[PDB]
Order: structure tokens, then sequence, then C-alpha cells
RNA sequence: GGGACCGCCAGUGGCGAAGGCGCCCGGCUGGAACGGGUCCGACGGUGAGCGCGGAAGGCCAGGGGAGCGAACCGGAUUAGAUACCCGGGUAGUCCUGGCUGUAAAGGAUGCGGGCUAGGUGUCGGGCGAGCUUCGAGCUCGCCCGGUGCCGUAGGGAAGCCGUUAAGCCCGCCGCCUGGGGAGUACGGCCGCAAGGCUGAAACUUAAAGGAAUUGGCGGGGGAGCACUACAAGGGGUGGAGCGUGCGGU
């Protein structure tokens, strides 16, 4: 019968990682993040490696078995940051055309109710 | 090489869910198949794609060689879904009360409603007041797994719109959460 | 040289630093999506039906904004 | 401590926070030699 | 397992004398509106002297400590960095019992009565209609009370206000008398302490200060431009010599 993974995509604005697990997500089959593949530090959230990570981890998938998977995007959230990285999409794009199939995609963001004081004082990160 | 050392095994749903095959997982051992979660939506169960928002979590509890049977440890709605309903100009009312089943299964139930327009708070409480007589009786008189059913059916809620016009015009009420605290 | 031609269909707008660059919509010929609609980015003049040629199709420009 | 809002504006001067935390220290001082 | 906080619904909403107050339920308690003369009969306004509670931060005694983060410890930046940036990090942030009586505690508008064009919304209560799947539901007008916008006359240096006055009258305290010296010296009182309340003098100075117009300028915003701007392409100088001229001998 056709197997279904979940791929736990976490893009920051620093980084991005690309998780994919079994059915229950309690089984790691695959897990690439971007400073796999890219040797500068400042490169690591862009779509490009978003894009190139995901497909190695996407063709490594295949081969174990696994063709359908349902997305899972999730944003630092928290007291940290809401808007996920720019390379979320990018990575969905690289499951999409590696040939898995694309079931369901949700956000799973922590949001808080009300939460921690963030970071960087009362004035904010003067930048 | 660990994963050539994997076995797969199936899972089905609970009875009153028909039991119907749910998907596969690899595990080394079986003792590892045991409480583990699986989220799964209600059109992958019944079909309906009216109520792709509701998921249901299932806890992993018998291991019959490669047959996994599990239990209903929780329901929850789409994240989306919610988000789409509530909007400004409205006033959202969070119903959570602690309930025992007919048959004594301990439950945690959130019930959630939507008015047409800003409300004044006592009219809120009755709100209130209304559903929680009302899944109070029953939970008295349905037992577990028939409530359960109910509950993601929406006729409860439906019935609950029905009582709380008398007080205000909901726009919707509905159940958003449920999680099972402990069994008999 | 595995290279994807693909046709000018449509001309967003000029893009980039210097607006030099061209924002572009192209239909992909031949490949494994054939007919899709691309939007793209153009070096050099650019006319309705050059037949731009793509190192990957998975590259689709950022949407431009004013 | 009157303060006097008009010793707030910046111009040819100090923070006035700054010279109200200077004057204590001179207090401080002051006081504690004659103890 | 632990501590903190109760997002969306949230808004000029609402309540409170003010600081301030937001998860749900049960209980105790303050206050007001609205509708009724339903009772009493000027019992009122203001308040020197007095009293009361009153954001943060600090302090005393004992607990607590998730995150955050004064001081401090490192990494980085820089001519120099006792900072901004990053990694840590104690007090504090929380609970109990006290102190300290503080802020651009600002509406920078002390409080009560009478009058003075208007329109318009929202909040609560009442009234009259109409709709109603019959709701403490839905649409329009009015009265009351609260709260915003626009705006006539009028006011004001103007900014602007304009029935929620900063208009005209009637009541009561405080406060002000060029800038600085100064919120200092001295004295007194208070407080465990930091410090709070009160507060001059000599001397110095031609102004300080407020609104608003024009320009100039912004490492503000918007629009239109290019060869003294750049993208594409080409040519070419400063390396050697010499012509010419500038500075210097």
């Amino acid at each position: 019968k056709e197997k279904w993974g979940i791929a736990h995509i976490y893009s920051s604005f620093n980084n991005t990682i690309i998780h994919i697990t079994d059915i229950t997500g309690a089984e790691t089959i695959s897990r690439w993040s971007g400073g796999m593949v890219v040797k500068a530090d400042r490169d690591e959230p862009s779509p490009y490696a978003a894009m190139l990570a995901a497909r190695r981890a996407a063709e490594e998938a295949l081969e174990k078995g696994i063709v359908g998977v349902h997305i899972r995007v999730r944003a630092p959230g928290g007291s940290k940051s809401k808007t996920p990285g720019p390379g979320a999409q990018a990575a969905i794009r690289a499951l999409a055309r590696a040939g898995l199939k694309i079931g369901r995609v949700e956000d799973v963001t922590p949001i808080p109710h009300d939460g921690t004081r963030p970071k960087g004082g009362r004035r904010g990160r003067r930048v | 090489d660990k994963w050539k050392l994997k076995q797969w095994y199936i899972i089905y749903a609970p009875d009153f869910f028909g039991g119907v095959e749910v998907g596969l997982t690899p595990a080394d051992d079986p003792e590892k198949v045991l409480n583990r979660v699986v989220e799964v939506t209600l059109k992958d169960v019944t079909g309906d794609f009216t109520k792709s928002h509701v998921k249901l979590y299932f806890q992993v509890y018998d291991v019959k060689g490669q047959n996994a049977y599990t239990k209903f440890k929780g329901m929850k709605l789409a994240r989306s879904y919610i988000r789409s309903l509530v909007r400004r100009k409205t006033t959202r009312i969070d119903g959570i009360f602690n309930i025992t089943t007919k048959d004594g299964y301990k439950l945690r139930v959130m019930a959630m409603a939507i008015a047409m327009r800003r409300i004044q708070t006592s009219q809120e409480r009755a709100i209130r007041k209304i559903m929680q007589e009302i899944i109070y009786k029953k939970a008295e008189e349905l037992n577990f797994k028939d409530f359960v059913l109910e509950s993601v059916n929406g006729k409860i809620a439906a019935e609950i719109a029905k009582e709380a016009k008398k007080i205000y015009p909901l726009r919707k009420a509905e159940i958003r959460k449920i999680k099972v605290l402990e069994e008999p | 040289d595995e290279g994807y031609p693909a046709e000018v269909i449509e001309i967003i707008g000029r893009t980039g630093t210097t607006g030099d660059v061209t924002q572009v919509k192209v239909r992909i010929l031949e490949g494994r999506d054939k007919g899709r609609v691309i939007r793209r980015n153009v070096r050099g003049p650019v006319r309705i039906g050059d037949i731009l040629i793509l190192r990957e199709t998975e590259r689709e420009a950022r949407e431009i904004k004013s | 401590m009157k303060r006097r809002p008009r010793k707030w504006k910046k111009k040819g001067r100090m923070r006035w926070k700054w010279i109200k935390k200077r004057i204590r220290r001179l207090k401080r001082q002051r006081k504690k030699e004659r103890g």
C-alpha cells in the first residue's frame, strides 16, 4: 500500500531544516539542514539551499519506499518570530517536483496564548 | 545500516470509527510501536470533504503481529479553520468543561460559539450556561463512544445553536478540541 | 548541454537594481513541464517571442512590487 | 526636589537626568564629609 | 517537573477619584446610570491646618527564581569603544509581611452652578414605531447619562478651542512675578537608607522663552531627470621618454 510521510520544515531567518519522518513521526528517515550543503554561514536560509537540500532529502526518502508526504511548516514561533523563513515554499516546491506526492499542507508554528517576555530589552533591538 | 533492520506494521482505527486502514509505520521492535500517536483527518476516514478541518489523534495500544490497533486519544479542528471563523466585530465565546461519560471515561471538552455582532457579556454567560447544561445532560445520557461520534458529527453543535438562538443568533456554534484525560 | 528552451509570451516589466534586468513571462515548450507559464528574469534586450534558454525550470522570479 | 520643567529643553545644556544625578552625587559626598 | 502570563475576539469599547484594571466558574463587597417624588428638607460648594490610599524602580525580613535582564564576564566593531551587535550573567522581575510617597502621575486644562448655532457616530438606560426564523433578536426618531469628529458666532500671540470652552457670569484654595546662580547653601521635619517636604543670599547676565512665515538642510518621504550620473559596449590616462603648464629650488 502507498506510504505516507511527514515533512517537518523549520525555516528561520538564519537556517532551514527539512526532516522527513513516518506517518507516526517517531522515526527519522531523512533530515537535511541548510548547513549541510553550503559552506557559507550567510547563505543557509536562502531558498536555494531550501531547494537543494530538500531535494537531497527527497530522493533518499523516495529510495526508502515513501512516495507520498504531508507538509508541516513551522516558523520559530513561541517568543521568537512568527513568519516562516523565505525558503519554506522553496523546499515545498522541492518535494513537489522531486517526485513526492503532496497531501495536506498545514502550519504547525507554535503560537503562545500568553507566553514569556521576548528578547533584546525594553527598547527593542536597537540595531 | 539500521534501516534494513526495520519492519512495517499496519494500523487501524478504533472500532466505533469502523477500524479502517489508516497507514503503515516502520519500527525495529513491536514494543516500540506502543505509545505512538497518529493524526488523521476525518476526510481520510469517511471520505467526506466537508469535514477535512476535523482531525483525530489515535494512540496505539495493541500490536498483533503486524496488525496494530489503536484507541481515540483526542480530536482537534484545523487551526486554519479556527482562524478563518474568528473575525473582528464578533464575539468569541469559549467554554471549557471537565466531563465524565456514562461509562466513566474522563474528558476535557472545549466548545466555541460565534455570534453575528458584538454582544453584552451577560448574554455570553447565558450562552455558556445553556451549553453547559446541554453537554452535561448528554454526558449523563450517552456513553463514551456515541458521545464521541455525535460530537464529531456536529449534531450537538447545531442543537446548541438552536438553543442559543433563544438568547442571540449564533453565526456558528462548534466543538474545537477534546482531550481524553482518563479511562474507567 | 541539457538546456530547456522556452518562449517569451509576456513582459512583466523592468526590475533588478539598475532596471536593466527585465521581468518576463515564458512558456515551457519542452521538457517535463511542457506548457507551463513561468515568471523569469532576462539580461539583454528582449522581445515578444524570444527563445530563452533555461538551465532549470525550478526557478521562478519573485513578484515585482510597486 | 522641585523640578522646573523648563530645564528639560536640551539646547545649551545636558539631559536633565544627568545633571540631577551629578548634583545628587555631590550631595552624598558633602553630607558624608560632615558625617 | 517548574515558573510566569491569560493572545484572536479588541476597537476613540467599559469601569474606577487617580495610579490602574482582561482566562472560566462560585461567594463577599463598592459605585453609577436609567425609570418613579418614594421619603427628608438647603442638610450644599470650596477647603488653609488634618487624614487616606497611590505605576515603576530602590530598601528590610523570609521564600522563589521558567524567561528576561541592572552590575559584571567574554566574543565582535572601531583611530580610540568603559556602548550600540552577539554569547553569558548576579540583583530585580514573582509570594508573604513592611518601608520608601515617587514620574512628561499629561487633557501639561484645580473643582460646583446658570447661559450661549449646529450636524454627525459609538457606549449604556428609558421611551415610540416598524420588521421578527419570536432572542436579553433586527431597522428609524426622541430623552437621559458617558464618550469622539466636524463646525457657526465668540475667544485667543498664534498653534488652536469652540455646550466634554481655553466664551460671559457666579463660588473656593493653591500656584506665578526676567534668565542663571537653584532646586542649591543654612535651618527644620520625615525616612532604616537612597532620599522626601520646606528654602534663601551674594554674584552674574541683554536676554531667556512661546507661536508662526520664508529659505537652507535631512544618512525623511514622493515624483521627474542624466553623459559634470550609471547599466551595456567601446576608446584611454598614472608604468618609460618627451611637449606644455601648475607648486617647490
